């Protein structure tokens, strides 16, 4: 689909929110998080006119940086199985994310917002652009089970 | 009537057509917090922009979305328009043409992403983009002139004749206010102050803009800084404590005439504009060397125009007659052109139209924009 | 002969020029006693340095001259240095060359009463003043290389290429040791350890010493100590308690490559090693991407010459070859640099004597010292 | 044995007469180190030449001798000359006359100062200055034809029949490949990539080198390149980042054929030429028109023998047999004919001998010389 | 004695190293200036042949390019007493500096020489060649004490 599509290393680094914000009381795990995404995936000006054109469409209609087309599309998602070329354009973007030049270092900065800003905090039932987001950076799926965390009560 | 935005990459100059300064003066800065709040009912806003990020900037981490003239960070560019638009001016953009502004020599995907974001995002019945040193010239309200513009990111010449422009000779100079505030950081740290960290950048900016100046002859005001400690001055930080400055006054401003001390290989802003006068043709040279015109903050220091017009003297044929324009208002000349240009009647046929857009696509600000 | 390099925040290295190693170490430390005095024999002395002020930590207040590379108290420093030439060389500075480090972006206030009490309270014949980083290349034996020393106040990176330093891509973190200690005594409070300052802090930092190590993956080491107890280790205070220590001994390093941990805004030392990188001239960064040198105590946790190595091969093009080198003598790397850099014949001429000191004054040492 | 130097803008060309390639091939370049310090023993060497300056062009600020075909630093050339005589063909300058060579309608100075030094700072038994255009006559084995040589400083052709040339025919154009490198790196801009210093000027032209070439039809490449991405090349810099480039590929040496592109108001090469034929006989236009012969490196462009072909053929009548003659060895045309030349039996009466220069000085060079 | 020599306007720019090398520990301060001045006295082409050959003797004699002749030069007027045609070569090519059209400029860089490469470190003790291309430059001779610098210790 998007062929030759290219992008600007470590152009999301800048994205990424302190550690200690992300333990504020109304930090915004999923916005600040797909805000990163969205930044990974600005297609580099090395990309021909033509698939930058298009993949600057996919993501803006499933990683809009604008709230109230994210909350629209949230709810516009909870009934998934009602919108066939919702599914469709998510997939073929999750395809891209799984191919990302750096989507190891995605999938750190993805689990580093589980642990210290409860990303995952819903587990199985994540919304489906957040868990399929998920999906293309950890492909086990082990995140919506995996935010172990310490315990320090009753320890030896 | 049109809107005209001069982005820049350290300030927001913003306003209406016809008007004689900009209604709207603010930092081109977006502010994410830093730390944990935390209290119920703060800290909802997960960003601040322009002068909000300023007051705030304790507990934010500030970040410019233009860097050297360029545009890094579109969906905070995209806030900074937002802000610009409905928090600032209080206009609806889809009413008024938009006049925006870019360095020469910018990457082509700039501007083209400049007009996309106008048209679809914000729905301005037109836009245009323009040249910052070409406006400079319609605020001094010259037709000949090589223009010195250096803002915060960019520090580029464009010599106009008859109101030709030799794009060949365009000099463009990737070191302007920002990398000298930067370089007022280093050598502060020669003294206790060490900022070092991105939290008061601000601090020294100001601390540039108040104290800077440019030295008419550095080796001998090195000499008098070295001996007689009477240009030692005093700064007073947000915590309340003093800072005393003594050479790195026009240390720092010397960057401009000496791009060493952080390591450029380029010439200085006077041997850049005299560069660029000797590669235009010479029968335009002794007009251009009568009309050296300075424009942006970078200009302001004390002295510089002083400054230039000797170090130009000594450049050129001494028959010739050099002579600096330093308008008090070349902080805001790019504006004021911009807002001259765009009242225009003559201009009113050269805007990008909504419909030539999405006839033609980005692409179209390159057939219809120098 | 010449005695040799040391200005460290934590520890001295005093020796011979020539020599492998340096006679003599013993922490930079300088204790006044407290709550005591009734026994006519119970200590007479009013003030210990280095080892035992150690031993005697439970009835003194230790504190250290130099803080992030910066000395802040001259009174003890000259203790310091006095205690280094008579009791710990057993020699007479007055008779022997005096070869001193310096952390770069210092206060040049700092360099300057070096060489004034070097000179004046000490009489040396001859000193001189090095940069930290420069010497830990001597070490290696390398010209070329970025240089990553981080020793108990100051982690610093200076890129040279060959014997050619690039002093703009010279970057600085306040961010060392003594900030991975004082986090680490932090974050042992919610274990249960309290760790009050001084005495208690020094404890901690033999703990840090022990047991602290660098995680490849922290998000994966993490998990590991919430899920396992196999990565619990135990530590046995002087007074016979035991500590059990979990994801601290690696969330106390991990500070280094998020200094947000402690409430910096900087970058890690990957992301800092890395921006140095990409302000040096294109051609020279592949030599640079090789020859990664590690340097001082705070280099050597376990595993973070693995983790830079992954950290820094990441924010990199694939093609480029990234090697960290992490000799087992990095502690001592700056220290050895500097006993082969004194002993060199041709650097010689490069002491600065007491016959220019008096000439100009303290001043000299900017103009003779990098 | 005879030395044949062919000291062109950008290359330097030496080798022995009678071989058939050059045995030294290195930049005609001197870099001087620009940055600082700092290591005992690693920088007693000012300047680097040729090969050196080029391996080490990281950190020294590189400067061409020879601008335009004109020697514009002496003190530059005469360092690049000692580096080729004795360090690169490894021979006694005084045991060997020297053939050299310049480009015509070169200041006279130029010839003077050059016959100066290789006699009385070189002590060289003999000497001769040829024309390129006309050694590249002798390499192609032709004694009939019009020449285009086009190096890295200067464009010229030398329309010669039987033997002879016509003087009043020559031309010259102060556009060759160093314009097309500075074209290349001002356009390179559109795309987000920044080349400013003299050590990536280097790299630009290794990009030149490898990437562009000539479109037989420029609106029709032009309109290719805008409709699809199968123009596109990748290139990998030195520090392992990559940049792509489009039309930018054939834009700059379409420069060669549309001087306007870089503000020049002359004709592009191909017109040149048939002015150049034009200008002559017109009983010898017919057998100029069938022996147009290429030379240099700016010549080496893929297409651009079928484009002078393709745009001559347009402009000389229809009956006319346009052939253009581009040997492979094109790059060492002027070489190769130098040394046949030098080689000659009949030449040996040609040179200017010592004693020559001695009894009438530098002038003697005017006299023996075309 | 040089009437109707001309210069090349600016043609020793070029030649003056950046003020970061200034700053090397192996550093020549006087034969990098020495190389300015010898480019700033380098004669115009349009000057007559006749004064170009007979001042291009005096500066190459005074101001020569190889390292092992203007050592040679430096050692012979240690004891220029005894060489009096030195006297008056020197005397002679001090007389064009002071004439030089960009004067001012060449007093700048000797004077940037002088604060970064320590060029008059030896201050009156500074060898015959050397400070006549001074005096030249510098009339009052000034230079002699050494540049005035910070002592940033002991500040107010
Ligand atoms: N009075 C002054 N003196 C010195 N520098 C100034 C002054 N005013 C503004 N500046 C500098 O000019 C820069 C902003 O100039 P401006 O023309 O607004 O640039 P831009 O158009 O890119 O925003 C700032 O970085 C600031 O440091
Ligand atoms: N094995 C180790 N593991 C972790 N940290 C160490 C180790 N050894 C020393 N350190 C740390 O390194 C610091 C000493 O580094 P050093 O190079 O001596 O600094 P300085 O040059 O300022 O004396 C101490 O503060 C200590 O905490
Ligand atoms: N294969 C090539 N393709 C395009 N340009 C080339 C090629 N090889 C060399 N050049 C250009 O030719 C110039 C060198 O040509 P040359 O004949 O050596 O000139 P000179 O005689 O002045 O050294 C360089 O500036 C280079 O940019
Ligand atoms: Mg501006
Ligand atoms: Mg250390
Ligand atoms: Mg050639």
């Amino acid at each position: 689909p998007f062929s030759g599509l290219k992008f600007k290393q470590n152009s999301f680094l800048s994205t990424v929110p302190s550690v200690t914000n992300m333990h504020s009381m109304h930090f915004d795990a999923r916005e600040t998080f797909l805000g990163v995404i969205r930044k990974a995936l600005e297609p580099d000006t090395s990309t021909p006119f033509p698939v930058r054109r298009a993949f600057d469409g996919l993501r803006a209609e499933i990683l809009p940086n604008d709230t109230i087309k994210s909350a629209a599309l949230k709810a516009q998602c909870s009934d998934i199985d009602k919108h066939p070329e919702l599914k469709a354009k998510m997939e073929t973007l999750k395809e891209v994310i799984t191919h990302h030049p750096q989507k190891e270092k995605l999938a750190e900065i993805a689990l580093q917002f589980a642990r210290e800003a409860g990303l995952t905090r819903l587990k199985g039932e994540t919304d489906y652009v957040l868990s399929n987001v998920l999906d293309g950076l950890i492909g086990d799926g082990s995140w919506r089970a995996g935010p172990a965390y310490e315990s320090y009560l009753n320890k030896p | 009537t049109a809107l005209v935005c001069d982005n820049g990459s350290g300030l927001v100059k913003a306003g209406f057509a016809g008007d004689d300064a900009p209604r709207a003066v603010f930092p081109s800065i977006v502010g994410r917090p830093r730390h944990q709040g935390v209290m119920v009912g703060m800290g909802q806003k997960d960003s601040y922009v322009g002068d909000e990020a300023q007051s705030k900037r304790g507990i934010l981490t500030l970040k410019y979305p233009i860097e050297h003239g360029i545009i890094t960070n579109w969906d905070d560019m995209e806030k900074i328009w937002h802000h610009t638009f409905y928090n600032e001016l209080r206009v609806a953009p889809e009413e008024h043409p938009t006049l925006l502004t870019e360095a020469p020599l910018n990457p082509k995907a700039n501007r083209e992403k400049m007009t996309q974001i106008m048209f679809e995002t914000f729905n301005v019945p037109a836009m245009y983009v323009a040249i910052q040193a070409v406006l400079s010239l319609y605020a001094s309200g010259r037709t000949t002139g090589i223009v010195l513009d250096s803002g915060d990111g960019v520090t580029h010449n464009v010599p106009i004749y008859e109101g030709y422009a030799l794009p060949h000779a365009i000099m463009r100079l990737d070191l302007a206010g920002r990398d000298l505030t930067d370089y007022l950081m280093k050598i502060l740290t020669e003294r206790g102050y060490s900022f070092v960290t991105t939290a008061e950048r601000e601090i020294v900016r100001d601390i540039k803009e108040k104290l800077c100046y440019v030295a008419l002859d550095f080796e001998n005001e090195m000499a008098t800084a070295a001996s007689s400690s009477s240009l030692e001055k005093s700064y007073e930080l947000p915590d309340g404590q003093v800072i005393t400055i003594g050479n790195e006054r026009f240390r720092c401003p010397e960057t401009l005439f000496q791009p060493s001390f952080i390591g450029m290989e380029s010439a200085g802003i006077h041997e850049t504009t005299y560069n660029s006068i000797m590669k235009c043709d010479i029968d335009i040279r002794k007009d251009l060397y009568a009309n050296n015109v300075m424009s942006g903050g970078t200009t302001m220091y004390p002295g510089i125009a002083d400054r230039m017009q000797k170090e130009i003297t000594a450049l050129a044929p001494s028959t010739m007659k050099i002579k600096i324009i330093a308008p008090p208002e070349r902080k805001y000349s790019v504006w004021i052109g911009g807002s001259i240009l765009a009242s225009l009647s003559t201009f009113q046929q050269m805007w990008i139209t909504k419909q030539e857009y999405d006839e033609a696509g980005p692409s179209i600000v390159h057939r219809k924009c120098f």
